[PDB]
């Protein structure tokens, strides 16, 4: 999946320009995660962020979920990837990062029994209420 | 799936994906139903040997261009002058003026045909492919085994996934591990 | 609605053993739970051309009143 | 924490108190209170409706009587059920539904008191045939005034229940409040006892309307059906190749070919069968 | 060969009885 990376960037840009002020931002960050699924290629989370920081209150839950979709099947490196974008070190005030972060670990390591079951077990012991126990 | 059975992730992944009315972030679950369209020629436990095998397509070639990213640069540039009048015989006698000026002083320009038609017909449908080779699932039956190489397959190869090659007689080679 | 898909997904391809549960969920007057039985009869009968399924599923496809 | 696509539950008695109090004072914009319960974040339900006495000011905050407020609540605590008020309503007869000038002033008092306090506007005189013109609305703030109001999110049940109508969006929609979704809490132990008890007649099914009114009807219909058969003969014996699908469209008359046909014959069939089956069963049963 | 043809004719016969039953309901429904 990494040695056959012919995706197209300009189609995603020729749909980017027609994005008006609707809630299509979630519809675009689910679109790129589909056509970069398992690719482990982060360029939209690199080349622009101010358009990504426009939508809120569930799109942050969707965007950090889409980070796990691009890294599907990423066994050891996905742990240290979100041991960089931790549930408590990005920002302690936003529960949508730590909610969709734990949801992203489940998206990566589906059908893989290991410590990540126990790692998510211990963080459902100590968690907040609403949009932490969802993605957990 | 491959052998007549059905996948448990591809069913569960698509049915919760039907529930995108009531919750948009359930749409991440469709990534479970993404199964590869590739074959894998792993012969030993570690070696994937670099093998060459070919196609049997009926006339033609296909398969994964995605090329077109032009903005269609267009020009209005003109409106055709449609004055149909004494103009018609006036341009005709002007073309008579060129039959004294062109063909009597210097015009010897020429061009050649059928160079661009020549490269099309001897084409492949014998495309060679290394170990993790993609193939459209419609062409799991019109592929061709690598009989022209030394290293020829052993498992019945008719559907995509993973196989063993029979790495044949001695001097085993051709590692790739990126 | 979370338990709607959940009790549909606890059984998978039993192909005869869900029939008491299939009859129980659809006879109830809860519209979500009737909808939940329709996902349950889908997942218990995956890929099989069951005549009893295609009769019963099309029957409630005609006569039922809730759109969902 | 901000709004989503909500849902409004109304009880069966609540809608009946709306249309009855609206039909009572049909000219003069009746007013009342709405009593329910806040079950979660973003679904509201209502169980009860009681009205207000008529004020000379009109539909405003001055029409709210606080001594009629608390003493009516004093009685409903000890009898039935005590619960919190969740909103209010009025009736706007001259149009369908939109919050007017003095509508929106008393809304600001209620959302300062309650969390949401959803308004309800009902035209009583427009609802005639089989449908009701009811809709519930809810005011927005000024903090997102250069931003997109109604901050709605991951759902797909927003495009239904109404598109914004042009007689309603010419006023404060959509940059002043938002529209909300309303379905009905349809229940059993009420539905069948309203159905079977409102439309019912026991001995009517085997009456006779007997024969002197009925043989005259069988006398009449056959006579023009004879001429209808003569007109049916005329098109059949015509049968010309004048491009007969174009010959039929230039001979449209709201008439014979099959429409003015057996439709009468079906009525002649059903009338005599129900007449004769009732006649034969009554000879059987009685002695 | 022949046993598979006999099973498929059993299946297809019981199939289009069900789709016959659907059109019986809809034509009854569109009258109302
Ligand atoms: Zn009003």
């Amino acid at each position: 999946l990494i040695r056959n990376n012919n995706t197209d960037l300009m189609i995603l840009k020729n749909t980017k320009d027609a994005v008006r002020n609707s809630v299509c931002h979630t519809a675009t960050v689910i679109a790129n995660s589909f056509m970069h699924c398992g690719t482990t290629s982060d360029q939209f989370l690199r080349d622009n962020l101010e358009w990504l920081a426009r939508a809120t209150n569930w799109a942050k839950f969707t965007a950090t979920a889409s980070l796990g979709v691009i890294h599907k099947g990423h066994e050891k490196e996905a742990l240290q990837l979100m041991a960089t974008y931790l549930p408590k070190d990005t920002s302690p005030g936003s529960a949508y990062q730590e909610g969709g972060g734990l949801y992203a670990l489940g998206l990566i390591h589906a059908n893989h029994g290991g410590d990540i079951i126990d790692y998510l077990l211990n963080q459902l012991k100590n968690a907040s209420n609403d949009i932490v126990r969802h993605g957990g | 799936s491959r052998t007549g059975h059905t996948h448990m992730p591809s069913v569960v992944g698509v049915l919760v994906f039907t529930q995108f009315w009531f919750w948009f972030p359930l749409s991440h679950f469709l990534s479970l139903a993404y199964t590869p369209t590739c074959v894998i020629g792993l012969n030993k436990d570690l070696k994937m040997p670099k093998v060459q095998y070919k196609s049997n397509c009926k006339p033609s070639t296909f398969a994964y261009p995605a090329p077109l990213e032009v903005p269609k640069e267009k020009e209005k540039e003109k409106v055709s002058t449609a004055v149909l009048s004494i103009t018609a015989k006036a341009k005709k006698k002007e073309k008579e003026k060129e039959k004294k000026e062109e063909e009597k002083m210097e015009v010897d320009e020429a061009e050649k045909k059928e160079e661009k038609e020549k490269k099309k017909e001897p084409e492949p449908n014998f495309q060679l492919l290394d170990n993790p080779a993609r193939v459209m699932p419609a062409q799991l039956k019109v592929l061709t085994m690598p009989e022209t190489c030394r290293y020829q397959p052993f498992k019945p190869l008719s559907i995509g996934g993973i196989i063993i090659l029979k790495d044949t007689s001695e001097d085993i080679e051709e590692l790739v591990e990126p | 609605r979370g338990l709607a898909v959940g009790i549909a997904l606890v059984m998978y391809g039993r192909m005869e053993e869900a029939d008491a549960l299939i009859e129980s969920l659809c006879r109830d007057k809860d519209p979500i739970l009737r909808r939940s039985g329709m996902y349950t009869v889908a997942m218990a009968y995956c890929g099989s051309g069951n005549n009893k399924a295609i009769r019963r599923l099309l029957h409630v496809a005609v006569s039922d009143v809730n759109d969902d | 924490a901000v709004d989503t696509a909500e849902q409004v539950y109304i009880s069966s008695l609540a809608l009946l108190k709306m249309l009855k109090h609206g039909r009572a004072g049909v000219p003069m914009e009746v007013m009342g209170l709405m009593l329910g319960e806040f079950v979660d974040d973003y679904t509201v339900r209502v169980i009860d409706v009681f009205a207000m006495p008529q004020s000379g000011t009109g539909v405003s905050v001055e029409a709210v009587d606080p001594v009629f407020q608390a003493k009516m609540l004093d009685m409903l605590k000890q009898t039935g059920r005590p619960e919190m008020v969740v909103g209010w309503y009025h009736s706007h007869p001259g149009f369908g539904c939109w919050l007017s000038g003095v509508d929106i002033n008393t809304q600001q008092s209620f959302e300062a008191l309650s969390e949401r306090a959803v308004a309800v506007v009902v035209d009583p005189i427009q609802s005639v045939k089989g449908k009701v013109v009811i809709d519930a609305f809810r005011l927005i703030n000024a903090n997102m005034m250069v931003l997109g109001h109604e901050p709605r999110q991951t759902t797909s049940n927003l495009g239904h229940l109404n598109k914004p109508s042009i007689q309603a969006l010419i006023h404060g929609l959509n940059r002043h409040y938002y529209s909300i979704t309303i379905n009905y809490r349809k229940n059993e132990l009420e539905q069948k006892m309203l159905l079977n008890l409102h439309k019912k007649s026991w001995m009517e099914g085997l009456t006779l309307q007997d024969y002197s009114e009925h043989c005259k009807h069988n006398e009449s219909v056959v006579k023009e059906m004879l001429e209808l058969a003569k007109n049916y003969n005329k098109a059949v014996e015509e049968e010309d190749k004048m491009t007969p699908e174009q010959l039929a469209i230039k001979n449209v008359g709201k008439q014979d070919p099959k429409r003015h046909l057996e439709e009468h014959v079906d009525v002649l069939m059903t009338s005599n069968i129900v007449q004769c089956l009732a006649a034969m069963l009554d000879t059987v049963v009685f002695k | 060969d022949l046993y598979s043809r006999y099973k498929k004719l059993q299946q297809e016969l019981e199939f289009l009885e069900v789709q016959e039953e659907y059109i019986k309901d809809e034509q009854k429904n569109l009258k109302k």
